[PDB]
């Protein structure tokens, strides 16, 4: 279950903005956002930088 | 960004590489003001060098509307975006002499040593000043003379 | 020991509490009995050396392969046994059976040792459960002579990998490079990673 | 020096290793090391090769071993070492602060001596301090004595925000809490199909609140979704129908 | 191995002065003096007389090199006696000598040849200066105002003995009727005394963000704001968006705000109470109730 | 007093004791003083806690 699990561990917990798009989305009434890339990320690849 | 990855690499920088990721140079070691709580001018916090506090809003307050993206304020500089770029501009910082990296000297075995081919107990003396190193004989002239 | 210990140190492939011995060779047991310490010699049937081992008289003596095969014939030295049987009560050391029988024997002794655990207790798992991580395991080299390969003598590389270099430089002339099978536990080879 | 000044020149310092790896030249190293490897004498050639796998990497990647001197230090961007003020008044603070203020401080009075000009003994001494400073901003308690800033406590270094139970590569390996979750106990109920399970009512309400939202203004019981929101903490008898 | 050691010795090993180096210093800074006027006054008028004739002062260059650098070495040992007070408390021990060095680089040019005295006092004098003004300057992680280290260098060092000498803990009241006598400035004054914590001294877990979700729910806020009046005219929405501003957001002075709605001559202002009576559709309809509630 | 009477039955989200922060002072925002304009209620001094 690739997609559950990339939601726990994303929208659900980390990211900000995924958070905020999601809660928008849903009381919008259209489709959640498809999972991408964490902000995480970006801020390892800043302190690896 | 493109959500495909075929994989990823990692190596060594460039003083003009790093000189590239940067936005500007820190050169004051001090942290933000004390009395108003904002940053201060040219250091470890400023907005000039990295992003603006609140989100639309450049420094000294000819700006605060988002009516005006990405104008960079000629009164102060700063520019006016998401606070979020305050997490992804990087500083840099020149010395005046160049220090060398940790982590290619105290590593076992020193991979610095393996190229210079020392001993590892004479580049520390070298690079602490500790002990002189002959770097460059002129041969041609003293094979002439 | 018999239980979750039993498991854990077969999968980390480490020497066993027993190490009962097992024929380096085929030949003929001599076994002289010293009150302190035994003495197992195996007479080769081949020629050249005898095998010598220093066991204690602590373990028990275990059955011998014999043409009646009863397992409750203890051993009685003047026999032929098969290379590779074990000669002592316990467990036979990993290490041994793959560096004597090549990486397929360690294959079936790992997996029936592992299974004789669950067997007991009642449990069952599928075989190829236990395959898939002893594969995990058994996949590396160890390499005796570096030659004019470029890695370094006596270090864990990959056996594909370990075999196309080889080819690469002996498409050359270059001499090969000498690599035995190693085995390795499921902490040992999970730190060798190549990402 | 006197003797020879046109014929040499060699310098002390970090300085010094940084003409020494310009002077250098890898390929020329690395045939020298294949040919010591291709002869016999093994035990003393071993060394040879050890040398060969760090020299070579440096052929294969592209990359010049002159990034190994550094001219210039990135700084992490302002957030990742944050300094946020309190409830108390108080600030708290990242300690990456007080080590990227310290190699601040040491190179601008560095420069500054260098412009006054000064003995040889000074100069060196504060080439030495910034030296070791950064080293220790870079990796903490790798050269001598760590450095300690409130109460002999060691400071957390830049190395330090990748190694250990808390570094960021260990960060997603261990889990973390999430959102629209709950538990409570279980009783057994023998009523339910295979696929079904019971869900109490009282707690399906909180999990699916925004849903129970964008439903509830769709509806039109409440005027806007913001005030929808409010209905939905009151309990009121509505929206239970909603939430079926 | 360690920083302060290899200093210590650098410094230890040239000889430290005396009353017989006395002379020899004197004598060699009052001709280094000689030496620096002789030397720029050729440089000015910009005719040299020959480099062989001016060898003798480019000898006289080095001497005073020697006793620049020669009674430089002297001073050190003595730099390093009088950072031995300062290191407990705000620095790091070799920052501090360092700047004991280049306070006394600075002491060292402005020196007098004529006047006599021992070294410890001049030069400690010019020195213990520099070191406590750099040291005032960078000690503290967030930088303050000179009078805000004094008055908390006087409160705090007189609270340190005031509260071992009395017996009891000092209130928080007469610590400041001391000198500050306001009950105001106390809270303040252990403010600007407080050193901020580190986070990894979890502790930032306890912290709350907050907004987020009430900045989306107030964006939300702004388009049913802008979706609610629309039964209004063009011209009165015009004075609405301008000296309040719905979309733009300033209290403007109300010339540029006649300056920007491409009316002039004033008239917005007598328009301005032609349509109050339309501006009572949106509370008499009551439609902004649920938001500021 | 502030204090909920003795013997008055409480649903949970209610108010038992009311207090107020003094809120920090920052500037009072131009689209606030719109919305709050066109009612004619200041944000006081105070938050709600
Ligand atoms: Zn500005």
């Amino acid at each position: 279950a690739a997609y559950t699990l990339q939601e726990l561990l994303t929208i659900k917990s980390d990211d900000t903005v995924g958070r905020v798009k999601v809660y928008e989305a849903i009381v919008k009434g259209e489709n959640i956002p498809e999972p991408g890339i964490p902000e995480s990320f970006k801020v390892l690849l800043k302190e690896l930088q | 960004d493109v959500n495909f990855f075929d994989e990823l690499r990692i190596g060594l920088a460039t003083a003009e590489d790093i000189r590239q990721w940067s936005y500007g140079e820190v050169k004051k070691p001090e942290t933000i003001n004390y009395r108003t709580l904002k940053p201060e001018k040219d250091g470890l916090f400023c907005e000039k060098i990295f992003g603006p506090t609140r989100d639309w809003e450049c420094y000294c307050g000819k700006y605060k509307r988002v009516r005006f993206k990405g104008i960079i304020c000629e009164r102060c500089g700063v520019e006016v975006t998401r606070a979020k770029v305050r997490r992804e501009r990087m500083g840099h910082i020149e010395l005046a002499a160049p220090v060398t990296h940790i982590w290619y000297f105290k590593g076992v075995p020193s991979r610095l040593g393996y190229l210079l081919d020392l001993a590892p107990k004479d580049l520390e003396k070298i690079i602490y000043f500790a002990a002189y190193v002959i770097t460059s004989v002129d041969e041609e002239m003293r094979h002439n003379e | 020991t018999g239980g979750l210990p039993r498991v854990q140190e077969l999968f980390e492939a480490r020497v066993p509490r027993g190490k009962a011995p097992i024929a380096d060779v085929t030949g003929r047991v001599r076994l002289e009995d010293g009150e302190r310490f035994y003495k197992i010699t195996i007479v080769p049937d081949d020629g050249g050396e005898e095998v010598v081992y220093d066991k204690i008289s602590k373990r028990q003596r275990l059955r011998v392969f014999k043409h009646e095969d009863g397992s409750e014939r203890v051993l009685s030295d003047g026999d032929h046994v098969e290379v590779g049987q074990q000669l002592m009560e316990g467990s036979a050391d990993p290490h041994e059976v793959l560096r004597v029988q090549g990486p397929r024997e360690v294959q079936i002794h790992l997996v029936r040792e592992v299974q004789e655990v669950y067997r007991a207790q009642g449990v069952s798992i599928h075989d190829k459960h236990i395959e898939v991580i002893v594969r995990q395991m058994l996949r590396r080299v160890t390499i005796i002579d570096s030659g004019s390969t470029e890695f370094l003598p006596g270090s864990l590389i990959d056996r594909a990998e370990f075999e196309a270099e080889n080819r690469r430089v002996v498409a050359e002339g270059g001499e090969p490079a000498a690599g035995r099978p190693v085995l390795m536990g499921i902490t040992k080879a999970s730190l060798a990673t190549d990402s | 020096v006197d003797r020879y000044g046109e014929y040499f020149t060699g310098a002390m310092g970090a300085e010094s290793i940084q003409k020494l790896i310009e002077n250098f030249d890898i390929d020329a190293e690395a045939e020298s090391l294949r040919d010591v490897i291709r002869n016999g004498k093994g035990q003393k050639k071993l060394r040879a090769l050890k040398r060969l796998k760090v020299v070579a990497a440096f052929q294969q990647s592209g990359n010049s071993p002159m990034g190994m001197v550094l001219d210039a230090v990135p700084v992490i961007p302002p957030e990742l070492r944050p300094m946020v003020q309190l409830d108390g008044g108080r600030f708290a603070t990242s300690d990456l602060n007080d080590l990227y203020r310290r190699v601040i401080n040491r190179n601008n009075r560095l420069k500054r001596l260098i412009d006054l000009g000064a003995p040889e003994i000074i100069v060196n001494n504060e080439k030495r301090m910034l030296q070791e400073s950064v080293d220790a901003l870079f990796d903490n308690g790798r050269r001598g004595r760590p450095v300690t800033g409130p109460g002999n406590r060691p400071l957390k270094s830049l190395s330090d925000l990748l190694k250990g139970k808390q570094g960021r590569f260990r960060q997603n390996l261990l889990g973390k809490r999430v959102d629209y979750s709950g538990r409570s106990v279980i009783v057994v109920g023998p009523q339910l199909k295979l696929h079904q399970c019971g869900l109490p009512k009282l707690m399906a309400l909180e999990l699916f609140k925004p849903f129970v939202m964008k439903r509830l203004v769709d509806l039109n019981h409440a005027q806007n979704i913001k005030s929808a929101k409010r209905m939905v903490e009151r309990q009121r008898p509505q929206v239970w129908d909603v939430l079926e | 191995a360690d920083s302060v050691r290899a200093y210590l010795k650098q410094i230890g090993k040239v000889a430290l002065l005396n009353a017989e180096e006395e002379v020899e210093l004197a004598k060699r800074i009052e001709a280094g003096l000689y030496a620096t006027q002789l030397m720029t006054e050729l440089s000015e008028r910009g005719e040299k007389l020959p480099a062989a004739q001016r060898r003798d002062m480019m000898w006289i260059c080095r001497d005073g090199d020697r006793a620049k650098n020669h009674l430089l070495e002297a001073n050190l040992r003595l730099v390093v006696s009088l950072a031995k007070r300062y290191t407990g408390r705000g620095m790091a021990f070799l920052d501090l000598i360092q700047e004991g060095n280049l306070g006394l680089i600075r002491a060292v040019e402005k020196f007098d040849y004529t006047k006599g005295y021992k070294f410890s006092t001049y030069a400690t004098w010019w020195i213990r200066q520099a070191i406590t003004r750099a040291m005032a300057d960078q000690a503290r992680t967030i930088r303050i105002p000179v009078h805000m280290v004094e008055v908390i260098n006087k409160l705090g060092r007189i609270q340190r003995e005031l509260l071992q000498d009395l017996g009891r803990e000092p209130t928080p009241e007469e610590l400041a009727k001391e000198m500050d006598i306001t009950p105001e400035k106390v809270l303040e004054i252990q403010q600007y005394a407080r050193e901020p914590i580190s986070l990894d001294q979890q502790l930032g877990d306890f912290i709350e963000d907050s907004v987020a979700v009430d900045a989306v729910s107030f964006t939300l806020l702004q388009d049913q704001l802008q979706s609610v009046l629309d039964t209004l005219s063009e011209r009165e929405a015009g004075v609405v968006r301008l000296r309040f501003g719905l979309t733009d957001g300033q209290p403007r002075t109300l010339d540029e705000i006649g300056q920007v709605y491409g009316v002039t001559r004033e008239r917005i202002r007598q328009i301005e109470s032609k349509t109050m009576s339309k501006l009572r559709h949106p509370s008499r309809s009551q439609v902004l109730r649920d938001y500021l509630d | 007093r502030g204090i909920v009477r003795i013997g008055a039955e409480v649903r949970d989200g209610d108010i038992l004791v009311g207090k107020v922060t003094p809120k920090g002072e920052t500037e009072l925002t131009p689209e606030e003083r719109l919305l709050r304009a066109i009612f004619g209620e200041k944000a006081r001094e105070v938050r709600d806690t």
